[PDB]
């Protein structure tokens, strides 16, 4: 069984990270998590209060894209995820990128689903793959949205 | 008696935490802002708990464990708040699935530290993502019951 | 697994708290003359034990139990002295047979409050008149612990 | 299962109560405990810490016959032992006479089976009903000399 920690995902070059929020205390140790697992880009994808520099001073760049709760995201922020990833995977191949929310398995998971699947996974694939990590995965509108998505396919 | 312990056993691979759990409503648990005063002490003492959940600031956002040995020595007056103490010893926490067979449970509850993980299903309806229902506590012993019952 | 279990309640009847039991020797134990400071205090929360045995003035001769319960407001310094405690409670005592078929001793922990008994076998070598020669103790999870490997 | 405790025997208008010791503290609940009971005359067989009157002060009619730890009764002893009987029970029938010692299970009871034994109780049974009720009972020698022992058979 488990505790509420989180959840590294990987293919091809591609590696992202899941997380649970921190307050300003938790904040050195959560940006302790976050070097471990080679993290240099976070995507707040809900609102937090925690005040980020600290993490942004440990030279993490961080990334506030907030959509709302339970819907699929919003379409530039899927269009700046995309190529937010072409630049940083090519900054240094093989780091990761760490996508944060107060849930865990609604909206954050969807980015990483769409990751994979505009990296050539099949969308089914691609929701188990994710909810064999974190089970729950996504609600009905995330997984309508998932299938409805049509690759580019774009992602060098 | 012999007979009904062996069926015990035998229905643990079907009865699942769900079953055996003890609602969130019943369970001991303490507020993070608590205060160790000689009352609360003495509350904690008179539980017969040895672990005890700590939630802030509602008894679903379970947030440590408070075992008994970490009141070791903590004096009254002082007035020591609870979240200092927990504070001290990261103590992990364990959830479990509300599917999870029980035979599974005694095996995971075997194979560690604990005697008590918090129960969770996931929960679809509603707009929001989806997320994890603390539905409350499974202990060891809710296991044993199954079977010398 | 599933079988080992079924295995161990079918052996319950065959086998003794003798088998089972804890030696004088390794049991947490008070002497009645101890005083609750904050360090033994300290040790009792420690112990993880919720139930504990009181000697005077050698482990075998047990005169008292005490529950954890009981130190609920005492206060270290005052340094209070455990046999006032304990003659606070009549707290009662379970002896058992070193004979006894673990099946009987699973009833009996089962139909009341305890979950130990202190082990006794008569004893014929001596001049003197038979006695009771106490071994050390049986706890209910000793016979869980039996069940569920 | 048991605590350390009296456990009273019958037949026929005898009636006894091997008993654990007092120290001067338990001492008033020891004396509750004996009138409870209906007893009228203890037996100390044993030697005890505890000063006796406040049993007297009660009117509980107290005896200091000790004898060796794991011999049978002197010969005197047992000889008053059975001559108290018989005032003490003429006295008033069905009270009780308590025996206590250390133990419980050397020579208290076996004044006890003497009692029986004398009043026509075979042997056999008088040891096993004693056990019964204490189970170690007796030793070798405390049986060899209840055997060996030959009623009157005297007891009124």
């Amino acid at each position: 069984m488990n505790r509420p920690a989180p959840v590294e995902i990987s293919y091809e070059n591609m590696r992202f990270l899941i997380t649970h929020n921190p307050t300003n205390a938790t904040l050195n140790k959560f940006t302790e998590e976050l070097k471990k697992y080679g993290v240099t880009t976070l995507v707040r994808v809900c609102d937090a209060t925690y005040d980020k520099a600290p993490v942004e001073k440990e030279g993490i760049h961080v990334l506030d894209w907030p959509f709302d709760d339970g819907a699929p995201p919003p379409n530039q922020i899927v269009d700046d995820w995309l190529n937010l990833l072409k630049t940083k995977f090519r900054e240094e191949p093989g780091c990761c990128v760490a996508v944060h929310c107060v849930a865990g398995l609604g909206r954050a998971p969807v980015l990483v689903a769409l990751a994979l699947i505009e990296c050539g996974m099949k969308y089914e694939d691609a929701v188990q793959f994710i909810r064999q990590k974190r089970r729950g995965a996504f609600n009905s509108k995330q997984l309508l949205y998932l299938e409805k998505y049509r690759p580019k396919m774009r992602l060098r | 008696g012999p007979l009904n312990m062996i069926q015990g056993v035998l229905e643990l691979r079907c009865r699942t935490v769900e079953d055996v759990l003890t609602p969130l409503e019943d369970c001991f648990m303490l507020d993070a802002s608590t205060v160790l005063d000689f009352g609360v002490l003495a509350s904690i003492m008179q539980s017969g708990h040895t672990r005890i959940p700590v939630y802030e600031e509602e008894r679903s956002n379970i947030v440590d464990m408070l075992y008994l040995k970490d009141l070791a020595f903590v004096d009254p007056e002082d007035c020591t708040p609870l979240s200092t103490i927990t504070r001290f010893y990261n103590h992990p926490l364990h959830f479990v699935f509300n599917d999870t067979k029980l035979d599974a449970v005694l095996e995971e509850f075997k194979r560690g530290k604990s005697h008590l993980a918090i129960v969770q299903k996931v929960n679809n309806e509603g707009e929001g993502d989806p997320f994890y229902e603390v539905l409350g506590l499974v202990t060891l012993e809710d296991v044993i019951e199954e079977i010398i019952r």
